[PDB]
RNA sequence: AUGUGGACCCGCCCCUUGGGGUGUGUCCAAAGGGCUUUGCCCGCUUCCGGAUGGGCCCGCGUCCCAUCAGCUAGUUGGUGGGGUAAUGGCCCACCAAGGCGACGACGGGUAGCCGGUCUGAGAGGAUGGCCGGCCACAGGGGCACUGAGACACGGGCCCCACUCCUACGGGAGGCAGCAGUUAGGAAUCUUCCGCAAUGGGCGCAAGCCUGACGGAGCGACGCCGCUUGGAGGAAGAAGCCCUUCGGGGUGUAAACUCCUGAACCCGGGACGAAACCCCCGAGGAGGGGACUGACGGUACCGGGGUAAUAGCGCCGGCCAACUCCGUGCCAGCAGCCGCGGUAAUACGGAGGGCGCGAGCGUUACCCGGAUUCACUGGGCGUAAAGGGCGUGUAGGCGGCCUGGGGCGUCCCAUGUGAAAGACCACGGCUCAACCGUGGGGGAGCGUGGGAUACGCUCAGGCUAGACGGUGGGAGAGGGUGGUGGAAUUCCCGGAGUAGCGGUGAAAUGCGCAGAUACCGGGAGGAACGCCGAUGGCGAAGGCAGCCACCUGGUCCACCCGUGACGCUGAGGCGCGAAAGCGUGGGGAGCAAACCGGAUUAGAUACCCGGGUAGUCCACGCCCUAAACGAUGCGCGCUAGGUCUCUGGGUCUCCUGGGGGCCGAAGCUAACGCGUUAAGCGCGCCGCCUGGGGAGUACGGCCGCAAGGCUGAAACUCAAAGGAAUUGACGGGGGCCCGCACAAGCGGUGGAGCAUG
RNA sequence: GGGCAGGCGCCGAGGGUAGGGCCCGUGACUGGGGCGAAGUCGUAACAAGGUAGCUGUACCGGAAGGUGCGGCUGGAUCACCUC
RNA sequence: AAGGAGGUAAAAAUGGUAAAAAA
RNA sequence: UCCCUGGGGUGAUGAGCUCCGGGGAGCCGCAGUGAACAGGCUCUGGCGACUGUUUACCAAAAACACAGCUCUCUGCGAACUC
RNA sequence: UGAACGGCGGCCGUAACUAUAACGGUCCUAAGGUAGCGAAAUUCCUUGUCGGGUAAGUUCCGACCUGCACGAAAAGCGUAACG
């Protein structure tokens, strides 16, 4: 590329993609949703993770998750699109949260009561 | 041909220090003089002097060595460790007073063409006039 | 269509956000969502509201049916699978008796080999397809 | 009217874009109000000078797409005009043809720019909210007006939509002003106080308007500081987790003790505010007295005094921390790699502990790590990549020597770079955060002088690079005509008769209608045996009998000449295997497609019999590749040993140019390169930035077609891949060996019978 | 003297007619591609993969594959002409 | 005759058989 | 309508006469090629290549024709044909 | 010998809903219709099924393909210009 080269061209930046098209800076949205299935990941799992469709409020089928057991969310819940794929479900991009306007966590969970629902556990005791 | 007899002079230089042959030539110039002349003056090359090859005139150079050390094979170390030719004929350096490098922090030498002659890191640095930067050494 | 439909359920979201009563639970072993409520002229006048100032066009439908299904006999049958593909076969001779019973019963069968036959490995795994081939009727 | 002055007009002196003066001739002013009045305050009139802001202009810098290549007819320039504060086509006329473009025009996607700001060693990347400056809009568009100033948010007209008020004749309105309603969204507040302080508008002041401003409220949204306590307190009680029944841990932690004393009660109590003002002096300087708090009686000062909120992620490695049941590839965590498929340290629960603590995690966004678009700081032999190769345009850069130049470059001076922020220093609120003051460093362009080392510009000169002159030389180097033999099918003929053919085996196949084989002559086309090579020539793809013709390329010798004439070379140019195509001629052998045959389970294939396209001749058209040395081109440097082909020299040798191998140094991750470098350096073009999608689609250009040149994306996976080492494995090979073949001896299979 | 209104005339917002240009969404149908554990068929590539492979290309076949022309090693050893 | 290398001829009747996995 | 103005031509390089024109402003009406001659146009299938040739007396066409393609016959006493 | 007259199959089964059948078997023949086009100047059931075009579309275009009974020189397909 010898200097000159160099100078005529350019080195072009990298640019990304963005492999999470929450999209607005909205990386929280209104999970409508429709249906809720099973599916597997890979050769050594099989669960349920849903498939929330989400319709956010600016468009997109996704694949919203769940964060786990502990379930109800039947068909509107607010399902808080959020973000993060794994090996399973050929998606798993925007997660839920519980909370929301729906879920609200685990009947009694004792840790992640940062998004798995639950209070602040006072056992009156 | 050649574009930089300059810095083909520096490269049969890297040549004979590579290589440990006591002496090596390279052609007629007053500039490679002034070099060369910075060279032996901070205790480098050997020396040089105007020669001539077939009829053409010529600028030999001979050139320092250390001690020849046992163990890992005989090989004795080099004097003239490393030279780079900075300011190519593409990137035209031109160094000022606040300028300059350092070269290895401390020791080294920069070589400089200034609005007088040609400097050295140190000297030119002391002087306060600068230029192009041409090669770097230690 | 079901664009109409996630549509209005930006409907019912302002409909089961501006009046309680109702229940707008959508049915399993069918699709559609149904409106339940307290009030024949009640959910009319809803879907007044609705064909006013929210224009859908939904064809009111009746509500459908989850529909089980069983028999009342004992059949002997050769569920035989002489199948010998490029060499691993996956062949399966399976002999089955299938007894009914009460409606309000459960579900049954019975780890019954006649001597030995079917391997153990199966067992959990053959009844499968006795269940999987259960849902389709 | 009055006319110091100003305006224009024709001359004129200086000046040099429209800077100042001047001779002639005409036009222009004025506003007066108050009162302590014969004086002053406010204001007016004509101009000159500053102070201030802005207009116009240029210099320079200023996002992405080349799948954005042409753009323009008010368009480029003028004369004369219109208008503006004014140059100018911004608008009129008339007129000459120009004006912008790979230094990326035009078109489109996108963006308000900056002083600054977060990150990184840094280069840079990203960014421009509050704050300060510049711009732009007023719901959308035109529009003028007023005027010192505007195309004017709370001024005017019209049109648009939009929404309202009405007696449905008519009319009204613009929260991108300050709170506040509502849609929107995951999310971004009070429909609060005083003009007490500063500042802006007006007024002689008194003063008045100020949702500027100065304060209160709300939200852990950010940074900052702070309490939940101290101090004694057990081989350590109990409660619980664990255990091998000995205990271990939780933890001085708790309880008990004394102490201090958030929150809270009473009292006093702000700085924030001395000016404006009247008065003595003159209305000046000075001097006096007096007014002025929204917060809030909040800060804070004194005294009385109560121990008085604790969470959030984690504990598989990265990344610091484990034990116990359950769960059983189910429920499930998961940034990455994965973890669980009945003894999970990764799930879920429980003791403990790691961290952090009024915060902790989660996602999103950006910079880094990412040296992972590399300027510092990368690569193209095989992982990503040389363009099949020669031509050269521009451009890029350039050998020795002298002197001018002083453009690039260096140096000191210097204008500006506001403030704020960045740094150090000192300071203020009792620390901090936060703020007050001083000072230096600061890119950058304007202006001055000086330096001439390096690039370049200028004149002159040199021969080392480059071309030429002259003489010899090698070749399967290209276009043409021409000829020789060998050899295959074929015509005529002869002579001979039971088969040939082909193959792993055989068959289809030809044959008593006379074949295969041998001889005599004729037809035709295609490729040249040996020579001949590990060789020669060539830019590459290519060239093979020999003669002649034209003709390039190159090699050495002589130093005769020229004087850097140089290397690369984005587009353009030409060239080009074989297959393919078009228009005609020709076809012996050959041969895809196509048929028979045999083979197998199948044979649309390898093996056999026929047979076509096509392989040949000329013109043209397509232009591809493992076009492979997978290594661009030009030069210079850095060990030699050798086989060989050509050029020069008296020559068992040297030396120019090349063509195989080896191996110093060096280089590379390795194989391997190593004077034909993949080693050590300079110039220049193009090509690469995870595999796949993919050489696909799109646009655009060429083709007669089959196609080609340019060439992404979403999405999908956490790998694809290079090298070498092992080990296996083989229907690659070598070697050795045994009742394996051999060599010999007696048997099995046959009979009846025993038994499995 | 003119002035205001008025009158005609220039440009002009908006709207209307026709035809372009770019982009996006979309669409019966459709090529292709990616993903899912052992599906059904053959077995081409890697040992000469059992016909050495690889490929430019042209004709063919259920498909992978085949074959003619030419090229290329990233192909082949009793032992044949040398280094 | 040592090796290594450089170009010419040799040599496979036929083969379908899978797979989550265990360390 | 009126003001101006360009070149070919003939005659002379001009008067006249003529051809072909450019511009400026002005006048009246419903309208100015004022009447007579005089085309509607675009999108997309079917088939045929295309201009044409055919049934005088119901046809004009997708039938025939055609340039062009292959297949055949003809060694001059051609073969074909009467 | 087929740019000569001409002809250019039938029956069974087979993938993990199902549906379908690259695939194999089988009786027949001289051999079993290649590409391309296809509810067509050919399609009977049929006003076939989907999609556009419309207030409504047996007509029309596009597309699907079980072509009753397309198809290679009575040529198959495609084609700007004419009619």
């Amino acid at each position: 590329p010898t200097i000159n080269q160099l100078v005529r061209k350019g080195r072009e930046k990298v640019r990304k993609k963005s492999k999470v098209p929450a999209l607005k800076g909205a990386p929280f949205r209104r999970g409508v949703c429709t249906v809720v299935r099973t599916v597997t990941p890979k050769k050594p799992n099989s669960a349920l993770r849903k498939v929330a469709k989400v319709r956010l409020t600016s468009g997109y089928e996704v694949t919203a998750y769940i964060p786990g057991e502990g379930h109800n969310l039947q068909e509107h819940s607010v399902v808080l699109i959020r973000g993060g794929r794994v090996k399973d479900l050929p998606g798993v991009r925007y997660h839920i949260v519980r909370g929301v306007y729906d879920a609200a966590g685990v009947k009694d969970r004792k840790k992640s009561r940062s998004k798995y629902g639950t209070k602040k556990p006072k056992e009156a005791a | 041909m050649l574009t930089d007899p300059i810095a083909d002079m520096l490269t049969r230089i890297r040549n004979a220090t590579r290589v440990y042959k006591e002496s090596t030539d390279v052609p007629a110039s007053r500039f490679k003089e002034e070099i060369l002349r910075i060279l032996a003056r901070e205790g480098f090359i050997k020396g040089y002097e105007r020669v001539d090859v077939d009829g053409k005139p010529y600028l030999r150079v001979y050139l320092k060595y250390g001690p020849r050390r046992q163990g890992p094979d005989p090989r004795p170390e080099q004097v003239i460790h490393h030279i780079r030719r900075i300011s190519k004929p593409g990137r035209r350096v031109y160094v000022g007073v606040k300028e300059i490098p350092r070269v290895r922090r401390g020791l080294g030498i920069a070589i400089l063409s200034t609005s007088k002659g040609v400097l050295t890191d140190r000297e030119a640095r002391k002087l306060g006039v600068g230029g192009e930067l041409i090669c770097e050494v230690w | 269509t079901k664009a109409d439909q996630e549509k209005l359920s930006q409907a019912l979201a302002r409909l089961a956000e501006e009046d309680p009563t109702f229940r707008v639970s959508t049915h399993p072993e069918t699709g559609q969502t149904i409106i339940s409520g307290m009030g024949e002229l009640h959910l009319e006048i809803i879907v007044d509201r609705l064909k006013r100032e929210f224009k859908v066009d939904a064809n009111v439908g009746k509500p459908q049916v989850a529909y089980r299904e069983t028999i009342t006999k004992p059949v002997d049958v050769e569920g035989k699978f002489i199948r010998q593909t490029g060499g691993r076969g996956q062949y399966g001779h399976v002999k089955i008796k299938v007894e009914p019973l009460p409606r309000g019963s459960g579900f049954e069968f019975v780890n019954a080999i006649v001597g030995g036959v079917i391997p153990k490995e199966y067992i959990p795994a053959v009844q499968k397809g006795i269940e999987e081939a259960m849902q389709s009727g």
